[PDB]
RNA sequence: ACCUCGAUGUUGGAUCAGGACAUCCCGAUGGUGCAGCCGCUAUUAAAGGUUCGUUUGUUCAACGAUUAAAGUCCUACGUGAU
């Protein structure tokens, strides 16, 4: 279908590989994502009825990966769309002039330059950390006396409430 | 706009009104002369 | 000590299980409680709620007599309310006197 | 009934679906009917400990009719649990986000305040209009009445009607009107 | 052709009161259902060379969604679904007193 | 009725006055002592906002309200049947008698809430955030103080406040 | 539930004070022999 | 044509509830002799089945039919196995028919028979009373004596007309 | 002087703050002895913000330089098994 005013088309599922800097006309320097797509498949459709929502849902894979390592449900599925499996899918809202048949490959060529894209993906994990850290709290000076508390929350919550407010900032994995 | 609990016409062109659930005095003549029931 | 004081409590309680289910019955019946058990004391009928709760659930055909006889034990007040004495009481509305 | 006894105790103990029309109905009376439904207290053989509870369909829960100001005076509060998460809604401003969440409210406050409360409401079906999917609709037995009686649009009444009901006044025949 | 119920739907009730006015007379004849208000039951529900032998089809379902199927079909919730403690299963009376 | 007709042939306005037909009081009142239509029909106390056909007859074709010297009625029922049309429009019960709408102009979509028994007008109405304690609780106004005398067959009397 | 009616007509606003209900004896021999008076 | 007490059809001018008109004395009266006539010829026929009465006995009012047992809580001072006779009936009721005393049917009218079957104290009652801080402690243990009836017959005579 | 005399010393600060609106700032809107900028006053608004220092145990305050503003309070005069 051609394109149409209010129209969703769908994502890829591109890999990180790391920085670059970038220069302008304006002599700017601008540092770039480098964003390898590879082996990215649209694996199945479903549409607007079948997604119990506003906007058509459509499936999408990257990054091949080998086929001892996934379970029997996942390898019977990749096994009728004649596919390698994909290690992370995501799931595009689409409209219904922007279906694609399940199997097509995708290519970076989908955007051009100029276009303001989105992406999304799991943040670095840190592990447990405390306070300071993860929410930035100025925490007690390291003199004049202090005892054993360098880098601890401090108070919570107050004395009446006799309780903690549910999303109160505490240690945590971040 | 005075917020007055009795709203009191402060010449012979101010006129009561009854808007949004209170009382108004409306008075073109002298803009001042506007109040609204508290 | 609540054995001792549960057995007032039973007794409240079942009476108030048994109004429920008076009131329940006379509903499918479209009538409701203080309609029923007020217009049966008025045709001499003596019965409790452990009788009348008994009745709604094993005898529903004797339970819509009751009904019947309460409504037109009820209509019989109306009437005699909107006149003034001239005319009779209503056949259901006469009292058997005992001496 | 000179049933066996298995048959007469499971048909003592049967599950009926009510249907109810919430068309220009108050939500409460329409709680009000849904509640002694829900609970079971319109059978005789009523008891708590008992589960004789029934199913209880309202439909058009979306046109319902609220009396006086309580589209723009009621209001609807509840509280995330997090701090400044206080949110206070009018009756308009939840009817237009969720069409069924007025009735469901009114029905959820008339039960019990127990842990059966929570098995009741899975007995009670709301639908905003009057579509109906067929494995509740084909389980239907009885539609109760509704408890308000819709008074008639002045375009409603027949010809004979209005010609019956007298006129009170004369106007002047030289009256702009 | 007044009647203080309407007899349509349990039974034909007929108030009467004795000559002496001592006693309530209450004929109530049970009523049928016609014949006319019942719909019929429904009685009714190739090239094949190998038996169609009857095949196992229970399939395995976790803890959760044994329970989420089960609190739709019966409508109830999921926490009596939940099973109970040895306490609770050896207080239980597997020989309760039975009436009628 | 009086009816008035512009119509302008050759940049010439011309404004003419024709007396059309006008209904006449059905004879034979049952009260013909009474003073105002209402109690001269033992209407009084007998009607309510659902009543549109004892409305119509006091409304303007707009549904604006009739004077009361026109109408002929007392002060206390003018009072009376002004609220209930008020209530009748705002309970969409009188579907005929809609506002003029001036050429070129289109009403928006709006949320069409179902109400009945409508005191105040709906725009004018603020929300009761804070309920209060129970001796001094925020009531919901229901119906209108004017009705308060109306024929009540129940034993409970109207609840004006929810 | 019905006191007032009753004490209009004469008998006791409680149906278990005086009457047929309450003064007869409840149960007597089936050969007929009339049953010891109730302690009540 | 309109009475001087006429009032034009409004919401509020008629009685929500619809009128009802009662059937006339004298049309009722010899109705009513047929309904009872007709229901007197079902007792001389036979024509019922099992019957329950409701009797007053031991200031409580049972719902009891043939061959069934009620549990009475004192003493009748009558030896086991006696058969005695309930006179104070209120209800007899059948399939298709039902008498109601006013407030007691007469004796020539339902017989109900029980007999005393078993005699035997209750079980031991907890009557314990407890004050707290005021050192109020003290239990009591009763045994109310009871006695069990089993009603075997419910017969009604032929006597409405 | 009602609760606590069979283990909370209090104040202030640090930490992290939740809340009220009788609003210091940002927003909307009447009046003005509102030309325009500045101002004053009133209604509405608590989504967001509300500084760093010298002497002083300081809270506060004084003045030092700023800021669209350096709000009034409550919370066991918040928070000391931090
Ligand atoms: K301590
Ligand atoms: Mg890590
Ligand atoms: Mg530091
Ligand atoms: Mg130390
Ligand atoms: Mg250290
Ligand atoms: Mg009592
Ligand atoms: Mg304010
Ligand atoms: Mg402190
Ligand atoms: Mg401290
Ligand atoms: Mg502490
Ligand atoms: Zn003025």
């Amino acid at each position: 279908h051609p394109w149409e005013p209010g129209s969703f088309r769908v994502g890829l599922i591109a890999l990180k590989l790391g920085m670059m800097p970038l220069w302008t006309k304006d002599g700017q320097k601008h540092v770039v994502t480098l964003l390898q797509v590879q082996d990215c498949h649209v694996l199945k459709y479903t549409s607007k009825e079948n997604c119990n929502g506003k906007m058509a849902t459509l499936s999408v894979g990257g990054k091949t990966v080998s086929r001892f390592r996934k379970a029997t449900s996942i390898l019977e599925f990749y096994r009728e769309l004649g596919l390698p499996p994909k290690q992370t899918v995501k799931i595009f809202n689409i409209t219904d002039n922007a279906a694609i048949k399940p199997g097509t490959p995708l290519y970076a060529a989908h955007f051009r330059p100029g276009q303001y894209v989105d992406v999304t993906a799991k943040t670095i994990g840190k592990g447990f950390q405390g306070v300071m850290k993860r929410w930035g709290f100025k925490g007690q000076p390291a003199t004049h006396g202090q005892t054993k508390t360098h880098r601890r929350p401090g108070a919570v919550a107050t004395g009446d409430i006799g309780r903690v407010w549910p999303g109160t900032k505490m240690p945590g994995k971040m | 706009f005075k917020n007055k609990t009795v709203l009191k016409k402060r010449c012979k062109d101010c006129y009561l009104v009854k808007r949004r659930g209170r009382w108004y005095v409306y008075c073109k003549t002298h803009p001042r002369h506007k109040q609204r029931q508290m | 000590v609540k054995c001792t004081k549960a057995r007032y409590l039973k007794k409240k309680n079942m009476r108030t299980l048994w109004i429920n289910r008076i009131t329940a019955a006379s509903q499918e019946h479209g009538l409701k409680y203080p309609a029923l058990i007020g217009n049966l004391v008025k045709c001499q009928v003596e019965l409790n709620r452990k009788v009348l709760a008994d009745l709604a659930i094993y005898e529903p055909k004797t339970f819509k007599s009751l009904a019947a006889l309460a409504s037109r034990r009820r209509h019989e007040g109306f009437a005699a309310a909107l006149g003034d004495g001239k005319e009779p009481e209503g056949i259901f509305s006469r009292v058997v006197q005992y001496h | 009934s000179s049933f066996s006894r298995a048959p007469q105790q499971w048909a003592t103990f049967a599950r009926i679906w009510y249907l109810l029309d919430g068309k220009m109905q108050p939500p409460g009376k329409l709680a009000a009917m849904a509640s002694i439904r829900l609970q079971g207290l319109h059978k005789p053989v009523y008891h708590a400990l008992s589960d004789c509870g029934d199913h209880v369909v309202i439909m058009n829960t979306r046109h319902i009719a609220f009396s006086g100001n309580k589209w723009e005076q009621k209001v609807y509060s509840s509280h995330t649990g997090y701090p400044g998460g206080f949110r206070q809604v009018t009756a308009a401003q939840l009817h237009l986000r969720d069409p069924v969440a007025i009735v469901k409210l009114a029905i959820y406050g008339m039960l019990p305040k127990n842990l059966h409360r929570r098995t009741m409401m899975e007995r009670l079906h709301l639908f905003p209009d009057e579509y109906i999917p067929e494995d509740i609709l084909k389980n239907l037995v009885e539609e109760l009445p509704q408890p308000r009686k819709i008074p008639k649009r002045l375009d409603e009444y027949t010809q004979e009607e209005i010609d019956a009901f007298p006129r009170l006044w004369t106007p002047p025949e030289d009256y702009r009107l | 052709t007044y009647s203080p119920l309407p007899d349509d739907y349990n039974c034909n009730v007929e108030l009467a009161l004795t000559s002496d006015g001592r006693t309530i007379v209450c004929y109530h004849p049970s009523v049928d259902i016609p014949y006319e208000h019942t719909k019929p039951i429904p009685r009714p529900d190739h090239d094949q060379v190998l038996k169609t032998r009857l095949e196992e089809k229970v399939e395995h379902l976790e803890e959760g969604p044994m329970i989420e199927q089960l609190s739709k079909m019966f409508f109830t919730t999921k926490h009596r679904w939940y099973p109970h403690g040895r306490y609770h299963r050896c207080r239980k009376n597997l020989n309760p007193p039975k009436d009628r | 009725f009086r009816e008035v007709v512009e119509t302008q042939e050759g940049k010439t306005t011309i404004i003419e006055g024709r007396i059309t037909a006008t209904p006449k009081e059905s004879p034979n009142p049952p009260n013909p002592s009474g003073q105002c239509p209402i109690c001269r029909w033992n209407l009084k106390h007998k009607y309510n906002y659902d009543d549109v056909l004892l409305l119509s007859q006091f409304i303007r074709p707009h549904g604006g309200m009739l004077p009361r010297k026109i109408t002929g009625l007392c002060q206390e029922e003018h009072r009376k049947i002004e609220e209930c049309v008020k209530m009748a429009h705002r309970a969409g019960l009188l579907p005929n008698h809609r506002p003029r709408l001036p050429e070129g102009v289109v009403p928006k979509s709006k949320p069409q809430l179902n109400r009945y028994l409508t005191r105040w007008a709906p725009g004018s109405v603020k929300p009761i955030y804070k309920k209060g304690p129970r001796w001094n609780r925020v009531r919901m106004p229901v119906g209108s103080p004017l009705l308060r005398d109306n024929v009540c067959y129940s034993r409970t009397p109207w609840k004006l406040y929810h | 539930a019905g006191g007032q009616w009753r004490l209009q007509q004469g008998l006791a606003a409680n149906p278990s004070g005086y009457g047929p209900l309450t003064e007869l004896p409840d149960w007597s021999y089936a050969d007929g022999r009339p049953a010891p008076p109730m302690k009540g | 044509s309109y009475l001087p007490g006429y009032v034009p059809k409004t919401s509020l001018s008629s009685p929500p509830w619809p009128e009802v008109v009662l059937p006339d004395p004298v049309e009722e009266t010899r109705h009513h002799a047929e309904v009872v006539k007709k229901v007197n010829e079902m007792i001389v026929t036979g024509q019922y089945g099992r019957l329950f009465a409701v009797v007053h006995f031991a200031s409580r009012q049972w719902k009891v039919t043939s061959e069934d047992l009620i549990l009475i809580g004192n003493e009748l001072d009558l030896a086991c196995g006696e058969r005695i006779r309930l006179e104070k009936v209120l209800l007899v009721g059948a399939d298709n028919f039902t008498l109601l005393g006013k407030p007691l049917l007469g004796k020539d009218l339902v017989r109900v028979e029980a007999t005393v079957i078993e005699k035997t104290e209750s079980w031991p009652r907890i009557i314990m009373r407890f004050r707290k801080r005021k050192n109020f402690k003290k239990k009591r243990i009763v045994t109310t004596p009871q006695t069990v009836l089993r009603i075997n017959s419910i017969e009604i005579a032929p006597c409405l007309l």
